[PDB]
């Protein structure tokens, strides 16, 4: 009675989905068919015995989204919710906002007002994309402004696949970016940043395992998202919920981008040499090696962070666990948020997924936080913007595709404020 | 009683899984077998013309 | 004689896409008007309050 | 579902043509006479994109093909996978085109032309999703060219917004095989400049010497130099037929490549080109594949792209692979090699991954390049035209059926013009 | 007489293709505005309450 | 530079939208003053678009410069005859002939010729099946949602639009097709 | 239950009913004499439509074919089905009516007249209740054009309300057969107009047309040519004698198919007429069977539908189809082409379906069509008309049999009148 509705939009929504609901899967017991061999928040009773996940997996390119429709996990989602496309987005933001976009929206927001009506007590909303790729950028931000008006108050988190730094699939990627920047920053509500570059990174050092694919990055996207949301559903020593994200994430609506981590990664082999402690597991959260996203913190400023513990967590050694974050020098904190710190505490030991790389530990903690440091992220993206638009470079597709030009300088308008408020945030005042 | 009444209807409505696919299994091969029939009514018509 | 021909396959297709236009536009200026029906409903109930 | 109407025409064409319809069937499972006979379910999930469905197995391909005068095409028919096109398809003339653009694109075209239209038409209309055209010809050339360019005008302007790539065989550098083919390469590259999207520049000499240096084939005949040419094709267009990691159909290949509107004439490339019984002395990794990928040996366009500066360059990888593998190598290219890409797009690589591996080879990798070396190719076209526009060469053969010289000078001045473009952005 | 009634129709066909392109976008405005229509009533709904 | 504004506004142009793609024509001339070849691709931009004062305008300065661009001379086919009266534009159909044959240029020849000789009732006989859609664009103007804002412009301006190229495609087949030869029509093939 | 007594008349009468009896025959199963040996109770159930029955299980035709030379049935009898028809059903007189509608409607044929009254009546009365009196015959010819146009008329006089359907061949525009073709077929045409009530142009040039350029076909025996007409005979009176979805006997085809008193001249058209080396390339979706009937070729009578405003146009689908795919399609039709069909009838279009389907298939249709374009057909046959009367050429072989000069001009009046009424409803 106190669900919420996850929407995964686009390639990589929908992949994270799949290798997120395989979690979800198996956390409860839930079988591939749908029945039974508690679930409310992410699985609905249509009053027989199978089990119906309330998600709405959205694409504009159907030879994807066919995938889930055939394989293993068809008969559990529902054919007509699990919605494919006609013509695809070609990493048009211009495309999937303006034009594709608007043909798929009046039977998709449908589809969520009828799983609204559903239940009883929603609070949240939970969103995968890409702010890369054209749907997950154009069709995403279509459905904030629709979700703006049609809920409202109601909480809506979001995770996204960020331009990794070093290395990038599309070229028309930062063109993407900037564009869904724009319209997240006021239609939305948290937005939790995660790259790729870097979970190849952590991938190689802390996870034994070498050549990781998808599959093992998107399992890991995968236990991030459920770290986050089982404090709904299993009973804990400090409960938490995603209207209370809200609150504690962000001191100002313009910024709502924070990163995640995920402490004890670590392989089968490794984890018998070490013991996985709460003081142990916590001060490996604050590392730069395995932060998810590649922002070195000593850049950057701690404005707040959020620790959700997992399993057999004492609290008597969490505080023991943060006393010796605050006492060492390494994390910046200043006079204007001296508090900082929260924890949430969880009964329930992390599942295994059969086949995966990941150790079966008791004591898992996922370190979420928003920094300072993203925005010598954002110092290139802009650039990276500023680089192509000076001369006018791939965006004739985009003026090919119902879209003004006119958008772009206020594009870079409504971004350049965006590091004004960042180097406002850093400065301390006396 | 009206936990074994759902279950009833549990497998009544299963058993049109397995009925309804069995029927399109042999739509399709009675409208295969109408392909075949016209086409060794065919091979009929082109022996006496051989 | 192939000109006079071709000329007649174009002038079909011509007044046949004219006629699929028309349909198109028949199609909608019905629901335009399935548009401006709850958009004359409401604001008389607007005017009400 | 997305489809693609194949539009071969002239000889070059309804060669390869054939060879890509033989290098596709493979692939999907169809049989010599129209009919699934394959391993995996995989292959007719996705026959909705190059086989339209007839009766009960015979998957009539969507190609129309069309020529001048009965013979390659006849051809195409008494061969191997032959019979499989639709008659109707196969619309041809009586007279040849004696490699004259006027002819193609003037006097005769036009009798075929409008028959031409009248099939795409129809199996334009058999379309859930029309994604786009992918013509063939031979440039250089009449039927070829002369038919091409006239069909090509025509369908962008029934079908604005489709992506109608051109596999086109260049006027060869060195050898050429026609007297008169400067001629009709100026006239040719004027018009798929402005009524494209993806053209591919497929030359005869790079492709007839990849054979001699790779592949080591002691005898290569046009049937091996063919199978080249249609492998690149059904790369471009693997990700719209097949599942994947990082799925990429044409448009996206196009945005992502074509950067200014015009400059979008790009360098073909496949990867596991190794020999008969060298193999063995070699592996086949991501690693390994990029090393060939990137060489210039490998280009099956003659321009050596260390001489200019890639602009944007694509890869359509299809394999089970890592994609942590995929972005390490390409990231080290981009940097050990900065030089020979352009800095004002950072990102100048693209990535893509179906996950249905070719026939007999566990990864392939096709990889297509926006170079500005391609300078090179059209200034030597230009260069040959302005030898022989000067002292009005061969011309009352191509001026005798309507087409005045300001046609060609117009022309000329059109291709030089893309010189410039491409130079403009190498400084 | 056969061109005359071509260009005629092609003449014809295009007055019909910008009264499409009229229509469509007459519509865009009244749908997004659907949207903000129910919410608008709400909140004078709350009104007859709030000054009663 | 001017490459890049031609190849996308021709491409728009063939697109369909033609408001977008002018644009594109228009910033082109921002790059070289006397440009007839984009000068006439502005003026098949612009006669698409309903509105012709304009186009003639790109059309004559085009040709203020040389009489031999033969795409130009295909562009005066919006003069007098074809835009209203009932004589002039094949004084130009024909000198568009002595120079290279261009089968579209015989197309306006044979089209101007022996019509040189020649308010509900007269709207629904002049327009065809879209004279539905004129009353309707005129009836859904006696309302209060002219009043909006859409994008820059007003939506009373949309709903003028489509009336104002309707009302002036009117005339354009009235002058072509006059009503008092289509009595004389009607009255010879009763008789005979 | 309701039957129809042929009147197979005319020497292209009699051939076109022959192979005509042998097709019904078929999908009956009435075997080449007459033992039934079919394979569904479903044809014998009602054969009372086109065969009575006789003795030892016997079902001898309803045919009272006739002629005015004995030799045109002789050789019907001596062919295949032959032995079928009865040995007294063949009125045959001696004295040929060498090509003039005199000799046969006026002179030696109305000898005949009594006799073929009499069969006719015999084999009518010896019914339940007769639905039709159908007349299949040419109209250039002598005996068609003159005894048959009589025939029709004292039937029309003696049962005065059976519909009276007429399957006709109108002569061929372009080359034609005999030359006194105009006096015979106008005078023919003014003995029809106020009297059948369902003529249906058949021109021979038009069906070679469909039988070269839509049936690749290259030696078109006159004989060929009669099975495409009597294809569409078997349509227009499938819904009687096979059962189905939404039946349609002759007088529904004429209650929504003939919009005044006087038009009432059909063009009619097959469905599914595909080549050989092409049956099989091709789909058989109730879309194909759609468009291959509403196209200008597929039309078995020389006028361009696409000059006129098709006042009604029919449909007897045959086959088991499916209801929507049948209505959508007629409805996109109906739109699609809203500019060629007249307004006056808000919607234009009967669709009638069966479910046995013509032996050897899976669909078909008959394009029953009321167009104003038939006003060709006659204006043709009237311009060749007036440019002999006007010199009273090949005069002296009519005004001798007993004819007036009036006569002539009076067809001339009564068919300019046709025209003319077409035309008025044309606007
Ligand atoms: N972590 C993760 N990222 C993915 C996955 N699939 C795609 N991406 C990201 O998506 C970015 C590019 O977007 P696309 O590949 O075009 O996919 P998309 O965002 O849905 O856009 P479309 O393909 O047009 O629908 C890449 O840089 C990837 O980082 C995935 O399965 N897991
Ligand atoms: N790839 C390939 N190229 C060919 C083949 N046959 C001819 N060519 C090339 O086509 C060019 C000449 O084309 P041409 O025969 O004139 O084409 P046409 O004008 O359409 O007849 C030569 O330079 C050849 O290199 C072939 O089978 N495969
Ligand atoms: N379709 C078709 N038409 C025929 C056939 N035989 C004759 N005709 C037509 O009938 C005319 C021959 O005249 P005929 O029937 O002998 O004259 P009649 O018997 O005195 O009326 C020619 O103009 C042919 O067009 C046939 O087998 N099929
Ligand atoms: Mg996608």
């Amino acid at each position: 009675m106190r669900e919420c509705i996850s929407v995964h939009v686009g390639q990589a929504g929908v992949q994270i989905g799949n290798a997120c609901w395989e979690l979800y899967c198996l956390e409860h017991g839930i079988q591939p068919d749908g029945q039974m061999p508690s679930f409310n928040t992410f699985f609905s009773e249509t009053g027989a015995g199978k089990h119906v996940p309330r998600a709405v997996f959205v694409d504009l390119e159907p030879t994807v989204i066919d995938e889930v429709r055939t394989g293993t996990y068809r008969q559990l989602f529902h054919p007509e919710q699990l919605i494919t496309g006609k013509e695809d987005a070609a990493n048009n933001y211009a495309r999937g906002h303006y034009t594709i976009g608007k043909e798929l929206i009046d039977l998709v927001l449908d589809r969520i007002r009828k799983l609204a009506d559903q239940c009883t007590g929603l609070q949240g909303f939970l969103i995968f994309h890409s702010f890369g790729g054209g749907t997950g950028s154009g069709f995403t931000s279509l459905l904030m402004e629709r979700l703006s008006v049609d809920y409202g108050k109601k909480s809506k988190l979001e995770f996204s696949i960020y331009p990794a730094p070093q290395v990038s699939t599309a070229v028309v990627e930062p063109y993407n970016s900037i564009l869904t920047t724009h319209t997240t920053l006021e239609h939305s509500d948290c937005a939790f940043m995660v790259d790729n570059e870097a979970i190849y990174d952590i991938c190689r050092r802390n996870l034994d395992i070498e050549r990781p694919t998808y599959t093992n990055l998107n399992r890991l996207i995968g236990q991030i998202v459920s770290s986050i949301t089982a404090s709904l559903r299993f009973d804990g020593a400090l409960n938490v919920d995603l209207t209370e994200f809200q609150t504690n994430l962000v001191p100002y609506p313009r910024i709502h981008f924070p990163l995640a981590t995920y402490a004890p990664v670590i392989s089968a082999e490794k984890a018998y040499h070490e013991q996985l402690s709460v003081a142990e597991i916590t001060n490996a959260c604050f590392e730069p090696a395995n932060q998810m996203v590649k922002c070195d913190p000593r850049h950057g400023k701690y404005m707040a962070c959020c620790l959700l513990y997992r399993g057999d967590v004492v609290p008597k050694d969490v505080n023991a666990a943060i006393a010796t974050i605050k006492t060492k020098r390494t994390i910046q904190f200043v006079d204007w948020c001296p508090t900082g710190f929260k924890v949430g505490i969880n009964y329930q030991p992390p599942t295994v997924v059969p086949g995966g790389d990941l150790a079966k530990v008791q004591r898992a903690v996922c370190m979420l936080s928003n920094t300072t440091a993203i925005a010598e992220a954002w110092a290139r993206l802009d650039h990276k913007f500023d680089l192509m638009y000076a001369k006018r470079a791939f965006v004739h597709w985009y003026v090919g595709e119902g879209m003004e030009e006119g958008e772009f300088s206020e594009a870079r308008e409504d971004m350049a404020a965006l590091e004004k408020d960042y180097e406002e945030v850093g400065m301390d005042s006396v | 009683k009206p936990r074994m009444k759902q279950l009833e209807h549990k497998r009544a409505v299963e058993k049109l899984i397995e009925e309804r696919r069995n029927q399109f299994l042999a739509d399709k091969q009675r409208e295969l077998e109408e392909w075949q029939w016209q086409q060794r009514r065919q091979g009929c018509i082109n022996a006496i013309v051989e | 004689q192939r000109r006079i021909k071709s000329l007649e396959n174009q002038l079909d297709k011509v007044i046949c896409r004219f006629d699929i236009q028309l349909a198109q536009n028949a199609t909608l200026r019905e629901e335009l008007d399935l548009l401006r029906i709850e958009r004359n409903r409401y604001l008389n109930v607007d005017r009400k309050l | 579902m997305r489809e693609i109407v194949h539009l071969q025409a002239g000889q070059c064409g309804n060669q390869i043509g054939a060879k890509f319809w033989e290098v596709i069937s493979d692939e999907h499972g169809i049989d010599p006479t129209g009919t699934y006979h394959g391993d995996s379910d995989l292959q007719l999930e996705r026959i909705n994109v190059y086989y339209n469905e007839a009766t009960g197995g015979k998957y009539v391909p969507r190609a129309v093909l069309v020529d001048l005068e009965p013979g390659t095409m006849d051809s195409v028919r008494s061969g191997p996978f032959g019979q499989i096109f639709r008659p109707d398809n196969f619309v041809f003339g009586q007279s040849g085109a004696g490699n004259n653009w006027a002819k193609g694109h003037y006097t005769e075209g036009a009798e075929l032309v409008d028959s031409v239209l009248d099939v795409v038409r129809k199996e334009a209309e058999s379309c859930d999703c029309l994604q786009g055209f992918q013509l063939t010809h031979s440039l250089g050339g009449g039927t070829g060219s002369g038919m091409g360019t006239l069909l090509i005008s025509k369908i962008r302007e029934e079908y604005p917004d489709r992506i109608m790539n051109t596999f086109s065989v260049v006027p060869s550098p060195k050898v050429s095989d026609t007297v008169v083919e400067p001629y009709n390469a100026t006239l040719s590259v004027h018009q798929l400049v402005e009524n494209t999207d993806e053209t591919y520049c497929i030359d005869n000499e790079a492709l007839y010497d990849i054979c001699f240096r790779t592949l080591k084939l002691t005898t290569p005949t046009y049937g091996d130099l063919n199978h080249l040419v249609s492998a690149t094709m059904s790369g471009v267009t693997t990700c719209l037929r097949f599942p994947g990691q990082l799925n990429a159909d044409l448009r996206k290949l196009a945005v992502n490549m074509v950067p200014f509107p015009r400059l979008h004439f790009f360098m073909p490339g496949f990867a596991p080109l190794t020999s008969r019984g060298s193999q063995q002395y070699r592996a086949l990794t991501v690693p390994e594949l990029t090393q060939q990928m990137f060489d210039a040996k490998n280009m099956m366009a003659a321009c050596d792209p260390r001489h200019g500066r890639y602009l944007t360059v694509a890869a359509v990888f299809r394999g089970r692979m890592s994609m942590k593998e995929v972005d390490e190598q390409m990231l080290n290219v981009q940097n050990k090699n900065s030089s020979y890409f352009v800095e004002w797009i950072p990102n100048n690589v693209k990535t893509a991954v179906c996950d249905i591996p070719p026939r007999g080879l566990k990864m392939s990798a096709t990889f297509i390049g926006n170079s500005t070396a391609i300078q090179e190719l059209f200034k030597r076209i230009s260069e040959q035209f302005t030898a022989m526009f000067r002292r009005k060469a061969f011309l009352h053969w191509y001026t005798g059926e309507g087409m005045d010289e300001m046609e060609f000078t117009e022309a000329e001045s059109n291709m030089n013009d893309l010189v410039s473009e491409y130079q403009q952005y190498q400084d | 007489n056969l061109e005359n009634r071509l260009e005629k129709a092609r003449m014809k066909a295009e007055e019909a293709e910008h009264i499409t392109s009229v229509y469509l976008q007459l519509k865009a405005y009244l749908q997004e505005e659907s949207l903000h229509l129910g919410n608008r009533l709400d909140f004078m709904e709350a009104e007859v309450v709030r000054t009663k | 530079t001017f490459p890049s504004y031609m190849a996308e506004g021709e491409r728009l142009y063939l697109c369909g939208e033609f408001a977008k793609a002018a644009h594109s024509f228009s910033n082109a001339l921002h790059l070289q003053s006397g440009d007839k070849n984009c000068l006439v691709a502005r003026s098949k931009c612009f006669l698409k678009m309903g509105e012709l004062e304009k186009s003639l305008e790109d059309a004559e300065a085009s040709l203020q410069g040389d009489p031999t661009f033969c795409k130009g001379i295909l562009q005066k086919a919006e003069t007098l005859y074809t835009m209203g009266d009932f004589e002039f534009a094949l004084v130009f159909y024909h000198r568009g002939y002595k120079l290279r044959p261009d089968r579209e240029f015989k197309v306006g020849i044979q089209k101007a010729q022996e019509a040189i000789n020649n308010k509900i009732v007269r709207q629904l006989l002049g327009e065809l099946y879209v004279d539905k859609e004129y009353l309707e664009k005129l009836l859904l103007d006696e309302d209060l949602i002219k009043g909006t804002i859409k994008h820059g412009l007003t939506v009373e301006d949309l709903i003028m639009t489509g009336i104002n190229y309707l009302e002036t495609r009117s005339d354009f087949w009235r002058q072509q097709k006059p009503i008092y030869a289509r009595e004389r029509d009607r009255k010879l093939m009763q008789e005979k």
